[PDB]
């Protein structure tokens, strides 16, 4: 079938920089390529039609050009952290590219931390999930361990990272440490992030 | 009289463009699968010009194409003789 | 001219679900509604299309003749009959309007369809109670499947809120963790996290004092 | 009168489709080697539309093609003027 | 009378050649982007011959192409019947 | 009267086939460079069918092609109306 | 609308054979009969085609102008004249109907054509006589060439029967081994293996008591 | 000429599984490809015409789709042990692919054995062909040797394996040991299969 | 039918300049003026084209919609409006006539456009005073930017003259070195090097006695 | 886009020799290729149109021929030291090749030398640029050092080479040695070229 | 331009054998290929026109078939030792292939030998060319040395081999040994072939 | 309908020769005469073509506009004017008839054209005099250029004759060696080798007794 090869998967370009995204069609698809912004969790939003034509509402920073190599070019803003998508209409059926995650780059920003002990309402029912929060940091890369009575925990340490604030372009993290209420009652002292 | 012909042609065109695109989706690699380009297709046809950018790969498509020719060639041919006489009768 | 989708949650592997896409907009004689799919952390997959006008609807050899697409023009809706489901079909499912032109001007909201043999459950919901801007949250523990809805104050509060991604507990049960960043002068202000699960018809609300 | 024309056309079409496919087998890489697609070929021809999907590579083929044009163009042209007058005479 | 037709045709031709080339520049990979070859294009068109070397990829182009057909087919068709009668009336 | 037309057509054909092949040699990659295939070319032309296998790449060629159309389309068109009337007058 | 083939067995290398394909069915004005070939343990090879109506028949540079194809429309049959044979041509030969459409709706049964200088012979046929379901069989020893036909009881018996592939004896002479699986209560039942060789006009039958 | 490259030659897929078969044309053959079942020894049976269209009588498990890559897909039954074949009709002349042997997979099944001494009618005429039978086994892989007075025979040991039962999908085997009636009279004791 | 260009010298990075191309020749209804570019020690880059007649003018995704092309038909001139300049745009800029045919029959003279944040300066101009044919020259020291014009005797002298390429002084300031080869009988003849810099409106002249 | 690949970048062919230059188009551009002479500093001068056709005024030594490989051929003169350029017109937009520098070859010719001390008008203003001239030499390759009181200078030695005389096809060179008027007053003795 | 690649250059096939010759066109030339026999020294003789059609007079052993691969096939005779040639006519201009030398193979045949001393008419004029003849041998490979007074000559030994008899398909050879009439008068004894 | 060629032998490098191709046959209105070339031990090279009817004649960039092709229709001949020759052009030169169809039905005989600065010379011609079939020959020593013609008995004898290839003597001068195989009863029979060199207008004949 017709293969839109988007290039490249990921972009770490700094804000205000110029950013470009490439859709090599397998064959001449004419000018029948369309760009789509799909923000984390929302539905796609057609950014470019017929390779170059723009839609009412889409910012002026967004333009598309050209052989079988099609391009979408950002002259870059915080709202623009998205995956960008590429759509054939030359031949049946329609086809998308793999898509390109842009990720915004900015100056380092160590996080806020808020440790959270397990709810009494929980503690009665066997486990003790302990929480530890990492607010609005940059970059992604962060290491949070657990110790108890200064004996390091690898048991049951479970991380989750958010999608970048659409203005901040920041990462918040949350690490749980689920324990047996037995292991929780034994030593009751609680996250030395790095 | 002649307005009948133009419209009647325009109608056929809109019809065949519609139908071919409808008849042509679902067939892997069908070219003739959006109205705009179905419309261009339908035109290049009834003019008996017929350039080869675009055509139906499907059967039903080609039967659309047939109706389009018979109907279109005539309904177009009507507009051609209309503008000849008009050119003739004046001069 | 927006698009409104309905149905879709958990199904037995080999089972069947029916998804909906209501007109809600000036819709023409000849729009194709399409159906597009997004697997968890994957690109998009064109699946299906349909004219309501003549009811003809082409599929993708990946959904083969496993799915059907229906068009009730009276209700101004198109549907996605879903036979023979597979673990692959685990995904989120957008419809889209395409005016015979070859791009998607409008889109449905997207619903999640989850394919598994491990049955349903509901959320535990433990408070995470709390200087300046302090933070408070609330767990939503041991769930299945992913549609999980959390706002604070029936929606009212939105700021400094980081409602986190869902983690697969080693057990097999979606628990998550909602978070808010607020000023410490507020304790003096009502804080409650509303946890809706259309799948398990839940509406849990927990109160977060220190 | 006109039914004569339509059939006579349809005949030629069935003839030329037959013949071209017959004339065209045996030639390595001949496209025009099954009646269905010979039929489409034969149509696109007599309409003087002529799209370039399909044509005879063989000599005999092209002589089939010739007969088809002369016969077809006329017998088709007959059906076109028939539906013009009918459109004309009424309106 | 007939000189009117020839010129009128020649005019249309020069017009459509001009316009298509104008309508076609700026589109990456447009073929139909120099007057000489626009002129050949414009000819192969109004003759309803239509060979497929060259055509408009642009929209505006295709609308040029349309005008060209309607105008050209007629204005050409005028010169054809002129040389038939002349052939007829003598012999 | 009509025999005049057929021959006159056949003449033009033999002429244009001759000339195009003559006009076309010397141009690297010219297709239209042997009489047989020049002849087929010349036919597909005057029928306003125009399939796109073959065409002049040269300038002079295309001017051959022009003369061929004007002359051929008419001289062919003459044979078409001849076999219509004959079909008409009898039936 | 079935197809019935005839002729074909052993030929001297450089010799000639004529194969047949009888209509036996509503057959139209314009069907091409084709000829397709299968070498021992090999794929298929399109060879030839023919309209009976006009008698024109195209070949394959592998059968070059070595073979001819004939069409007696009165007998409603098409034929395959076979000059200049080679060891390669050793194969099985199907005709097929193709209604100008480009696939083979019906097929002849297939005959075997064997090309060799080693001449004919016939079968020895030794009984293999015999708890529950016991087995009994019968050899068919030292044969040439492969068409070898074995049924039990003039055909009557068919079950548990494994009539084996033919082995090339080190000598050069097809022997095989027919087998049946039957219940031991049967000895009390008549068991005879019918070994037909149209090539060597054989009809051997052997009786298998313990 | 036009080269239908079928893929792959052999399939050992288990019954009820989904099975697919690929015919890469050398060039665009349009949609002019046809699938044919040819069962061991019988004539081909057209399964699919024009790439996707099915014929009256062919089961619903059989479907074909699609670029230059054409596919035949089995959603699999015991009757289906066959070779499958692929047929061009775009350009003269017609062409087939190499073809794909499917072979059914099932649970292990050790064989029944029936040793057979040489017929008296034979024994008079020089040789003594001794037979040994292996009924309805799975898989193919089996090893049958000959000993006589416990001295292992490699002389004149000749195997033949049947085509899989069209319901059982089982293999039966038969090994002959042709001997001089001299070597047969010397030691008259007779197949320890493995 | 020659072409006369004007404007162009130094601009702030992100600034704007307007270049000119005057008709000066039998010019037709339908000529495209094009604009071609040559980076320092680089090939040519087609940029832009325009019909004056209808005013439509296509660009290159390298000059994107960063540049505009204008056509005052009354002045019989076409222009090159230059927004959003980059260090890349540092280059020399020819217009060209193309009569709808696809080659460039005539050309403008070429002006240099220099893009930098380091501001302007002017030339020092030190004499290099001097057997047979002896040589004499004159430096033109510490300049910016490159358009630098040197003739001897208001132009009069041209022979044995090697007016050298410009070197980038480690400081950042174009100095060069004009040279003449003359006969030693001449000292008795007036020798003066005229150093014009339209950018820094200079007209320095130095006298070279031994 | 359409890629004119000219071959080769540089030519050192001797005068009167036959010289050829190749423009491989990425695809068939028809016959829509044009050759341009652009002499050092002047504007291009269209030498060939439509691959083979010549323009009024261009010498008879200049001819162009031909598949996708287009050629410009010189049967060679001193005026011809140039870069030669190659121009597509088949598809929008127009395209050039990289271009080919020809450089003329001739018999060896050691240069004239004229050392130049720093102007009094200069000497008052800090630096002392000292000059050394190399007139009408062949080949390019020349080495000029500086010594002062026979201690070799690498400090602040700055070369410039001219473009070949359009008849001589010769190279003149000029090397400056800018010094502090301090370092100039210390040792006042001045270029042993090789 | 259009490249007829003939395959292979040389054939040593035995007489009566089947022999084939391949002309891979660079692109589809339609059916516009022609085969030509050119015998050593004579002019080409068109053997096949339009790929398959034969000319009046050419033997029935000669036939040509077919994609872009064109073939000329010999089902082989002694008159057929030739080079065979391949001719495009699809596109201007016409093109040939490199051509294929066939050479006939047959049973070994040691040669006749006739040594020839230098003519008196020669001997008066300085040199003494001595000749040695090798009639109607097969194969080509032969080694002929010169000795004089049994001291082996490499000085001035000059071989020539004929083209194969058009019935015999045999090779005759002739080796000259030109000498100074001085070196000829010194030792007057004369070719031990192998 | 044969073709007769003339001219052609030795030329100075950079010189000129004119070759001829006379009709000698029913020749039509519209035949192209072509010119084909064979370098010593090389394939063929299409060079040129011409209609006599309109006199238009296309060349090969290898013979560029170095050669011209002429057509005197009155003499029914076409010619090959040969300017600017190179050592490469050393070759043999066939004309050919092609009836607008694209193959060469008839051919001229072929003449040799030799390009060199080393001038002409002539043949020495030493007898090689001589059981059964004995052999006798005759050298033809120290020649230039290659056209060398040898028959025995003004042509009469042809059998057992091996007239050898020409060798390049270390000197630079074609000598060859004619040979005949005859019966020894013949000495009693007249043996004379006729050595013609149109280039050096030779007609040497030598008598071979023992
Ligand atoms: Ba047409």
């Amino acid at each position: 079938d017709i293969q839109m090869t988007q290039s490249p998967s990921s972009l770490s370009a700094s804000v205000g920089d110029r950013v470009t995204i490439t859709c090599r069609a397998s064959q001449s698809i004419g000018t029948d390529i369309h760009w789509y912004q799909q923000k984390p969790g929302k539905a796609p939003k057609l950014l470019i039609k017929y390779a170059s034509e723009s839609i009412s509402g889409v910012p002026s920073r967004f333009s598309g050009s050209r052989g079988t190599d099609f391009t979408l070019t950002i002259s870059l803003q915080p709202e623009d952290f998205a995956t960008y998508y590429c759509q054939q209409s030359n031949r049946w059926p329609f086809t998308f590219g793999q898509g390109t995650k842009v990720e915004i780059k900015r100056t380092v920003a160590a996080p806020s931390v808020f440790i959270f002990p397990p709810s009494d309402s929980q503690l009665k029912s066997g486990t003790a999930s302990v929480v530890c929060l990492l607010n609005n940091f940059y970059p992604r890369e962060a290491k949070v361990q657990w110790k108890v009575d200064n004996a390091l925990q690898s048991g049951n340490s479970q991380e989750s990272v958010t999608e970048q604030d659409s203005k901040d372009s920041t990462y918040s993290l949350s690490s749980t440490l689920t324990l047996s209420k037995a292991d929780y009652e034994k030593h009751k002292v609680y996250c030395e992030v790095t | 009289c002649a307005g009948a012909a133009t419209v009647l042609l325009v109608i056929v065109l809109l019809a065949g463009s519609y139908l071919a695109v409808l008849a042509e989706r679902g067939a892997p690699g069908a070219q003739l699968i959006t109205y705009p380009r179905a419309l261009w297709w339908s035109v290049v046809t009834a003019t008996t010009v017929g350039y080869g950018d675009l055509y139906p790969v499907t059967l039903w498509g080609r039967c659309v194409a047939v109706v389009v020719m018979v109907a279109g060639i005539t309904s177009f041919g009507l507009v051609t003789a209309a503008l000849a006489t008009w050119f003739v009768g004046q001069c | 001219v927006q698009l409104v989708e309905s149905g879709g949650g958990l199904v037995q592997p080999g089972g069947s679900l029916r998804l909906s896409c209501a007109a809600s907009g000036y819709t023409f004689t000849s729009d194709w509604i399409h159906w597009v799919r997004q697997a968890p952390g994957k690109g998009l997959e064109w699946i299906g299309e349909i004219i309501p006008s003549y009811g003809r609807a082409n599929y993708a050899d990946s959904v083969k003749g496993r799915f059907t697409i229906s068009a009730d023009t009276s209700k101004n809706t198109a549907y996605l009959q879903m036979n023979s489901l597979r673990a692959e079909d685990t995904a989120v499912y957008y419809c889209a309007r395409e005016r015979g032109d070859g791009y998607f001007d409008y889109w449905g909201q997207g619903t999640l369809v989850t394919v598994s043999s491990a049955s349903t459950k509901g959320p535990s919901v433990f408070p995470l109670a709390p200087g300046g801007t302090a933070a408070l949250g609330c767990l939503v523990k041991d769930y299945f499947p992913e549609p999980v809805t959390v706002s604070w104050n029936s929606g009212a509060l939105t700021s400094g809120v980081h409602t986190f991604p869902a983690v697969l507990q080693s057990s097999g049960l979606y628990s998550l963790s909602s978070v808010v960043t607020v000023p410490s002068s507020s304790l003096t202000q009502t804080y409650i996290c509303n946890v809706n699960h259309k799948p398990s018809n839940t509406k849990v609300d927990k109160k977060v004092e220190p």
